[PDB]
């Protein structure tokens, strides 16, 4: 995260750290959706150009965790992973579309005041909030580096201007966020917040709903370009395909 | 199960989805989130 400020306490319940787990490193963020399964980007998993091609055993989660360096005692959770599932069309060579992979954790883990599930999207939702102008908010480590949890809060970009702003085929399934390239304020999601939650809160119920996922970065600085981010709405029933058999 | 996903395969946690412990919950609002709800014209 760059230009955010210091998140609270158990401010992103449903945040959740993906690291390699030889050697240990910090790979990318994800979001828990329910005791069992974590979402993530598929390019934080597979990305054959960088001869990166996880499997289960390479990994590990932490959740619950809110500062970067200290260990929380009896509040941070680990956990093993049982499977993974990427989208068989995610595209990595071209535009990244379809940029979204479900991981099952090998047990489920207990919620508390710090580890608790945020929302999919509904219809109504979805059609209402996702509209260029209206923010959403991404969370991760700043990156020197961080203490603890960043946040930044982004407006949802007009579909032309997204679409000008690359040479990349864009697709219906992303969207893009961010400040124009001025400074009416320029705090963002990075690469090490790849995989994450672009989360929106619902005015009409107070719920929290996960509506996107933060795709491809390098390093901090997008060259005055916008992040671009999976549409977890339109993808919401692959979601559901891969649980209820998985 | 009258949730969109099954219980069965998707574990608990739907019904009380994106109320936060600590905020939510407990009446408590984070520090930026009103720029969040302000920006819903
Ligand atoms: C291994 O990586 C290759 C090249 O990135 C990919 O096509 C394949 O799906 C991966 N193997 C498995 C079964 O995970």
């Amino acid at each position: 995260i760059v230009e955010g400020s210091d998140a609270e306490i158990g401010m992103s319940p449903w945040q959740v750290m993906l690291f390699r787990k030889s050697p240990q490193e910090l790979l990318c963020g994800a979001s828990l959706i329910s005791d069992r399964w974590v979402l993530t980007a598929a390019h934080c998993l597979l990305y054959p150009p960088w001869d990166k091609n996880f499997t289960e055993n390479d990994l590990l989660v932490r959740i619950g965790k809110h500062s970067r360096t200290r260990y929380e005692r009896n509040i941070e959770k680990i956990s093993m992973l049982e499977k993974i599932y990427i989208h068989p069309r995610y595209n990595w060579r071209e535009n990244l579309d379809r940029n979204i992979a479900l991981m099952k954790l090998k047990k489920p883990v207990a919620f508390s005041d710090y580890i608790h599930p945020v929302c999919l999207p509904d219809r109504e939702t979805a059609a209402s909030l996702l509209q260029a102008g209206y923010k959403g908010r991404v969370t991760g480590w700043g990156n020197g580096q961080p203490s603890v949890l960043q946040v930044v809060n982004l407006p949802i970009v007009e579909r032309p201007v997204c679409k000008d702003s690359t040479r990349i085929r864009i697709t219906d399934n992303m969207f893009c966020a961010g400040y124009k390239p001025d400074e009416g304020k320029r705090g963002d999601a990075c690469e090490g917040d790849s995989g994450g939650p672009f989360v929106m809160k619902s005015p009409f119920n107070n719920r929290w709903y996960q509506m996107g996922i933060v795709s491809w970065g390098e390093g901090c600085d997008r060259d005055g370009k916008y992040g671009f981010y999976t549409h977890v709405f339109r993808l919401k029933k692959w979601i559901q395909k891969v649980i209820d058999q998985f | 199960y009258q949730t969109f996903f099954n219980p069965r395969t998707f574990g608990s946690g739907e019904a009380d989805c994106g109320l936060r412990p600590l905020f939510e919950k407990k009446s408590l609002e984070d520090k930026t989130e009103r720029e969040l709800l302000e920006s819903y014209i």
